[PDB]
RNA sequence: GGUGAAAUUCUUGGAUUUAUUGAAGACUAACUACUGCGAAAGCAUUUGCCAAGGACGUUUUCAUUAAUCAAGAACGAAAGUUAGGGGAUCGAAGAUGAUCAGAUACCGUCGUAGUCUUAACCAUAAACUAUGCCGACUAGGGAUCGGGUGGUGUUUUUCUUAUGACCCACUCGGCACCUUACGAGAAAUCAAAGUCUUUGGGUUCUGGGGGGAGUAUGGUCGCAAGGCUGAAACUUAAAGGAAUU
């Protein structure tokens, strides 16, 4: 895997992350 | 490595350099990565000037050349071989062969 | 002695143009292309189609009574090209070769003092 | 090698051996003195001055004729100004920059500009507190500065 | 190379040097006795002005600056200090 | 061919048409120049009516019999219909792609000047120069680029010498002017002071606006 | 039209093409270079105004005012974010025609956002010379740009001219380059990456096997995207560099 790919995919799961963490908010 | 101490460019002193695109493909290349061959073509082929000559009225006359400067994006010049692989040691000549 | 007009050949790296017009350029004898002589859609642009239409246009232009043509050669210009195709050459090879007469030939392909944007994007046309 | 850009120059003058007055000068020092401070009287900042002796008089240098520099000849008379020359010149420049950004405000490199003159419009006060030419708490604003200027 | 007089090179050398990068530094600049066409005083110009240098009697303009060594009015004729 | 297009009796339409001349101002030497072809007039809608203001482009060598004015081209426009013959007057000056591409040469800076004037008449013509700068015949320098300052004075200078020329009589009279390069000839001669220079030319020259219409005049430059 | 070949699409209410023109927004070809300038990002149409600046010249002036910097500031490509104006081209998404076993990929045709701008934000790029800054010294060689000197040197010519442009020689400052290293280095290579086991000119920052991970968490800054800060458990005998056949 190319690391921008690998980069792009843990900013992926973050916004996701972040999305459950307000809804638990 | 460092393949060329020019870096394949020709910059150094500048910073950024405007992009040309390529006149093949497109590919957006640095003015200086460019690779231009200035092609000076006569307007009329070779073997067709006899009978361009025979038709034309105004005997001795100039018939024109066509200029245009080409600008190449390097995998493309690779391709059609206005430029070609080099040996390590022979990659250092800058001067032109003709 | 003479009758002149404008020969306008257009040569795309696709298809091909011959267009006699008067010297005003308004008025027109004869347009043809490559794609009217050759229906094999391919062959647009091929030497021997250009040469066809040439001679489609000489004829045109005997009846006429045009004896001499002014030849303007263009490539598609612009953004696009630049560089003339292949049946521009050969149509102009037929034109010579007609009886018909000939005199002053110039490129007219639209060369811009830098233009808008070019058709690709940044990596072109990754074949 | 320079105080704010990456220039490396070395151009300078280069003062002679010699202390002494040049053998071919003849007048006096007295009246090289009076000279002094007539400019300053007339309204002449010593480097203008010094330049003048060099040019239209036989002047060298003053130090080597009169014994002492300009800026201490005008100080004795009781001319040397209020702000120190060179400080007062920075100031005025500085001046004239912020007069040119409150006219055009998207000039970014003119803004970095500014701020390089204005630093060194501080070193220069800090040095000169630390000597007590300016009053020791003698500060650089933007009105306050301008009023100084003019 | 290697073995050399530091100390007194030759003249030329030294001249060809810049001023400053010399064994002891001296100007390359010279004053000037320069006599105006008209009335006869002679005032003493520095060869690298930056002033409009004019006789000390008559406005006439002896020396305009350059980029360096000044440059004389013509009419005027100088003599080496 | 074959592919038929969805598209959602008189034949030979130059039997419907006639032949007339285009006659050049008293300026040029080869005074006539070719043959136009326009549709017969049909009451209400005339012949002569799609013809004045008709533009043809051509070259200027011939009109003036010598081959050293090939590179120069000349737009006639179409102003009066004599019957059979159609009086033309001097539309714009231009540069063949062939001369004015083969004279930029790389390593030598390319001086090129703009402006806007007024003739003695009222017309509003914009006029170009291109001017190079050349090695001197002595050189060993394998460029001479001139410095910006210097090319900045040439234009300056050029301009001034363009507004001269111009405002300064008719439009027939600066292309009189024009044809034997006088005016280039003059600019040669200003700029010799702050740079070399070399392949001066007027190239182009842009008709913008014209006075009323005025016969009389026109007519004055034939016959 | 388009293409490797096609098809999509537009077309006898007349496409394409030809000629004059007009509007709109882009961009500034050729000239354009182992050339310029700027702190970097960056910056090529003309002219004017507005301040700024390096180098040079200087028998001008101040007289240690300096070098580098944790705190703090200023700018900061492109995308992206608000809200206006603009919206020609090109075009993430989308449609959509092919190619393929598949092909919401490359190729083709359209095409919102964006591209341009005005007020804000954002603070990152292979933001690269992957070479921190200031200073000294060591080796030749031509170039070239900026300035300055000396040439009864060439040309210009309006008679001496006087400039200007060249020509030669020297000189500071710059972008580089060529050959040797007697020095370095793992080597590729390097006039610095040299003057280091013959180890100390001054300083700021950063690294300490590979993964986990620029992740988790806590701060903090962002309207948001995100940024700056930044672990450990556990895991592993290699990951790597330059050269070789
Ligand atoms: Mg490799
Ligand atoms: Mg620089
Ligand atoms: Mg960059
Ligand atoms: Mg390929
Ligand atoms: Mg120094
Ligand atoms: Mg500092
Ligand atoms: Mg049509
Ligand atoms: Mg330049
Ligand atoms: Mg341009
Ligand atoms: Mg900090
Ligand atoms: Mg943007
Ligand atoms: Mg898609
Ligand atoms: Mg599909
Ligand atoms: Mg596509
Ligand atoms: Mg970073
Ligand atoms: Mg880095
Ligand atoms: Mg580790
Ligand atoms: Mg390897
Ligand atoms: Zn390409
Ligand atoms: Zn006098």
């Amino acid at each position: 895997m190319r690391a921008k790919w690998r980069k792009k995919r843990t900013r992926r799961l973050k916004r996701k992350r972040r999305k459950v963490r307000a809804r638990s908010k | 490595p460092k393949k060329r101490a020019s870096n394949g460019r020709n910059k150094k002193g500048r910073g950024h350099v405007k992009p040309v695109r390529c006149v093949n493909c497109s590919r957006s290349v640095p003015k200086d990565k460019a690779i231009k061959r200035m092609a000076i073509r006569n307007i009329v082929e070779a073997a067709a000037i006899r009978d361009l000559s025979e038709a034309s009225v105004y005997a001795e006359y100039a018939l024109p050349k066509t200029y245009n400067k080409l600008h190449y994006c390097i995998s493309c010049a690779i391709h059609a071989r206005i430029v070609r692989v080099r040996s390590r040691t022979d990659r250092r000549i800058r001067a032109p062969p003709q | 002695s003479q009758v002149f007009g404008v020969a306008r050949i257009f040569a795309s790296f696709n298809d091909t143009f011959v267009h006699v017009t008067d010297l005003s350029g308004r008025e027109t004898i004869a347009r043809v292309t490559g794609g009217m002589k050759v229906k094999a859609d391919r062959d647009e642009s091929s030497p021997y189609a250009a040469m066809l239409a040439a001679q489609d246009v000489a004829a045109k232009c005997k009846e006429v009574g045009i004896t001499a043509v002014h030849i303007k050669i263009r490539a598609t210009g612009g953004t696009r090209s630049k560089t003339p195709g292949p049946g521009g050459q050969a149509a102009l090879r037929a034109l010579a070769r007609s009886g018909l007469r000939i005199g002053r030939i110039e490129d007219v392909t639209p060369v811009p003092s830098d233009s808008t944007r070019k058709k690709g994007g940044r990596r072109g046309r990754r074949l | 090698g320079r105080m704010h850009s990456k220039g490396k120059g070395m151009s300078s003058s280069a003062i002679p051996y010699s202390r002494n007055a040049p053998a071919w000068f003849k007048g006096s020092s007295d009246g090289v003195v009076e000279q002094i401070i007539k400019y300053a009287r007339k309204g002449l900042t010593p480097s203008q001055i010094g330049v003048l002796l060099r040019d239209a008089h036989g002047v060298t240098q003053a130090k080597v004729i009169t014994g002492n520099k300009i800026l201490r000849i005008l100080k004795s008379n009781g001319l040397a100004p209020e702000i120190p020359e060179d400080l007062y010149f920075l100031i005025k420049k500085a001046v004239s920059v912020r007069k040119h950004l409150e006219r055009n405000r998207k000039d970014k490199d003119a803004k970095f500009r500014l701020i390089l003159i204005e630093s060194r419009i501080h070193r220069l006060a800090r040095y000169y507190r630390t000597v007590s030419v300016l009053p020791p708490n003698w500060k650089y604003e933007s009105a306050t500065a301008s009023a100084l200027v003019n | 190379v290697l073995v050399q007089d530091l100390l007194h090179p030759t003249a030329a050398s030294e001249a060809r040097k810049h001023k400053l990068k010399t064994l002891v530094q001296s100007p390359r600049s010279h004053f000037l006795d320069v006599k105006c066409p008209g009335c006869l005083n002679i005032t003493t110009v520095f060869s690298h002005a930056q002033t409009a240098v004019t006789c000390e009697s008559c406005s006439t303009v002896l020396c305009t600056p350059t980029g360096g060594k000044a440059k004389l009015s013509e009419g005027t004729s100088f003599r080496r200090k | 061919a074959v592919g038929k297009n969805k598209r959602l009796r008189v034949v030979d339409p130059f039997t419907r048409k006639e032949w007339y001349d285009i006659k050049a101002p008293s300026t040029f030497e080869n005074r006539n120049v070719g043959k136009t072809l326009v549709n017969k007039s049909v009451g209400l809608k005339n012949a002569s009516d799609s013809l004045k203001g008709r533009v043809v482009e051509v070259c200027l060598a011939d009109l003036q019999g010598s081959e050293d004015h090939s590179f120069r081209k000349v737009k006639l426009r179409v102003d009066e219909v004599q019957g059979k013959n159609l009086l033309t007057n001097f539309h714009g000056m231009d540069f063949t792609t062939d001369k004015l591409r083969s004279m930029v040469r790389k390593w030598q800076t390319l001086i090129e000047a703009n402006v806007t004037v007024k003739t003695s008449d009222d017309y509003v013509l914009r006029i170009f120069a291109i001017a190079f700068t050349r090695k001197q015949a002595n050189q060993v320098k394998r460029t001479s680029y001139a410095q910006s300052s210097h090319i900045r004075q040439i234009r300056k200078v050029i301009s001034e010498i363009l507004t001269r020329e111009v405002q300064n009589s008719t439009l027939a009279q600066l292309t009189s002017k024009l044809i034997p390069e006088v005016i280039n000839k003059e600019i040669e001669n200003a700029t010799k002071d702050i740079f070399p220079l070399q392949n001066v030319h007027i190239r182009k020259v842009k008709l913008l606006k014209q006075p009323k219409f005025d016969l009389g005049s026109l007519l004055s430059l034939h016959g």
